[PDB]
């Protein structure tokens, strides 16, 4: 006699410091093509969903 | 969120004087600013935009100046109908914030 | 220089496992019991042979960081672990330095401003003990603050060093030197693979350990997996 | 969006989703990389701050610290065993226990 597992759970530390893409894709004023602006996003948790 | 903290609270002057109104910001609104004239009992009107420009119709005595964080509006030939309050609306960040106001009186 | 003997000092937690009333035996890098450790009193550059045991009894804050590297130049990184009055900075940067570097801004950062990679700020009468090792691209630091008073040599007792933080630098390190606040006694000891018999109490804190290679009695203790043995003859090794 | 790879460790890396914590039921668990099957229950064990999970004498994991909330959970394997049929013999009756 053996009982089988019913669910599967996963636990990971709190997701913190999400990457600041919100400013890049939502900024009110973008730049003209000749002066394309470069933003080095670093040290962050990025979700592309 | 950017707040307008223009320094002159009120300026006392008369006809044929010189009045400078300095507007202060908190981030990079370098070239996105407008000025408005608010006569009591009526809606405001635009006279200066982009921190350096002249609206089609306004006389050639109100001049905008300044770029970056500080912004100054100067008048050299003050006229009685110009006596009102002035606001420096921003245009950089989308939630635009108006100014406090600056009353000018008859003295 | 001067030679002093470390009497059962330099035992840290080899892993983050909680064990209660278990006489665990582990194989890792430990400072051998009753081994001579060089005494310094001034501070030249030192090699990094798989690990170093740093102990300083200075009551002031003159000792305020360390540097690491193998062929330190502007092309290779270096470990800047200086200790400020309120914080620390972990500056792994591709820099070199002139002779006699220290902190009074730093005396070594005059030319140490080249191609820096990663930064971190974690850490802000008694003895400071530190163990440094760099394995599989991970740099591990163990520290303990034990109150010692009116004793010349290292105190006779047991103290387990707890880890502070592991950093993924992934660079080569061969030379080691401290950054003395030049505006001075500290001990150095080296770690080589040894077999230890850690004894965890009911709270998970290590209380005593046995060096399995010091003398035959210790090897007998390690074989029986106990800290006490009874009358008889025991076969231990070959 | 221009990504780039280098020998240095990655600083921008994807998130790890989590499921809500359940207890008193035999469920597969993945606590920060620890994989196993058992029943999770609240524990009174006292962990040192750096220690993350516990092991028994036989080097079998028994206690794990939840990552999101710093609490200790006891791992107990869910019940198993054998089944035995007690009979008085088919020559007398077919009723069994
Ligand atoms: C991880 O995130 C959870 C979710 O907010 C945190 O849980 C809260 O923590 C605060 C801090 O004490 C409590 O006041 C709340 O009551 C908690 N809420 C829940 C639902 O648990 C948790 O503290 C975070 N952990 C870390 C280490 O940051």
């Amino acid at each position: 006699f053996r009982v089988q597992p019913t669910e599967s759970i996963v636990r990971f530390p709190n997701i913190t410091n999400l990457c600041p893409f919100g400013e890049v894709f939502n900024a009110t004023r973008f730049a003209s093509v000749y002066a394309w602006n470069r933003k080095r996003i670093s040290n962050c948790v990025a979700d592309y969903s | 969120d950017i707040q307008m903290t223009q320094s002159p609270s009120s300026v006392s002057a008369s006809v044929g004087d010189r009045v400078t109104i300095t507007c202060r910001a908190s981030q990079g609104i370098s070239s996105w600013l407008a000025w408005y004239q608010q006569k009591p009992g009526k809606a405001p009107k635009l006279l200066i935009y982009a921190a350096s420009s002249l609206q089609s119709g306004v006389p050639s005595r109100f001049s905008g100046s300044g770029s970056g964080t500080d912004f100054t509006l100067t008048i050299s030939s003050l006229q009685p109908e110009d006596f009102a309050t002035y606001y420096c609306q921003q245009a950089n960040s989308f939630p635009f914030s108006f100014g406090p106001g600056t009353k000018v009186d008859i003295k | 220089p001067a030679y002093t003997n470390s009497f059962t000092r330099g035992v840290y937690y080899p892993d983050k496992v909680f064990r209660s009333s278990v006489l665990h035996s582990t194989q890792d890098l430990f400072l051998p019991f009753f081994s001579n450790v060089t005494w310094f009193h001034a501070n030249p550059v030192l090699p990094f042979n798989d690990g170093v045991y740093f102990a300083s009894t200075e009551k002031s804050n003159i000792i305020r960081g360390w540097i690491f590297g193998t062929t330190l130049d502007s092309k290779t990184q270096s470990l800047l672990i200086v200790n400020n009055a309120t914080n620390v900075v972990i500056k792994v940067c591709e820099f070199q330095f002139c002779n006699d570097p220290f902190l009074d801004m730093e005396s070594g950062v005059y030319s140490s401003a080249n191609n820096c990679t990663f930064e971190y700020v974690s850490q802000p009468k008694n003895l400071r003990e530190f163990v440094f090792k760099n394995i599989d691209g991970y740099f591990k630091i163990y520290s303990k603050h034990t109150p010692i008073n009116l004793v010349r040599d290292l105190p006779q007792g047991f103290s387990a060093l707890e880890p502070l933080v592991d950093l993924p630098i992934g660079i080569n390190i061969t030379r080691f030197q401290t950054l003395l606040a030049l505006h001075a006694a500290y001990y150095v000891g080296y770690l080589q693979p040894r077999t230890f018999l850690l004894k965890y109490n009911e709270n998970g804190t290590i209380t005593d350990a046995v060096d399995c290679a010091l003398d035959p009695l210790s090897e007998t203790k390690c074989t029986l997996k106990s800290f006490t043995v009874e009358k008889g003859i025991y076969q231990t090794s070959n | 969006l221009s990504f780039e790879l280098l020998h240095a460790p990655a600083t921008v890396c994807g998130p790890k989703k989590d499921c809500n914590l359940v207890k008193n039921k035999c469920v597969n668990f993945n606590f920060n990389g620890l994989t196993g099957t058992g029943v999770l229950t609240e524990s009174n064990k006292k962990f040192l701050p750096f220690q993350q999970f516990g092991r028994d004498i036989a080097d079998t994991t028994d206690a794990v610290r939840d990552p999101q909330t710093l609490e200790i959970l006891d791992i107990t394997p869910c019940s198993f065993g054998g089944v035995s049929v007690i009979t008085p013999g088919t020559n007398t009756s077919n009723q069994v226990a």
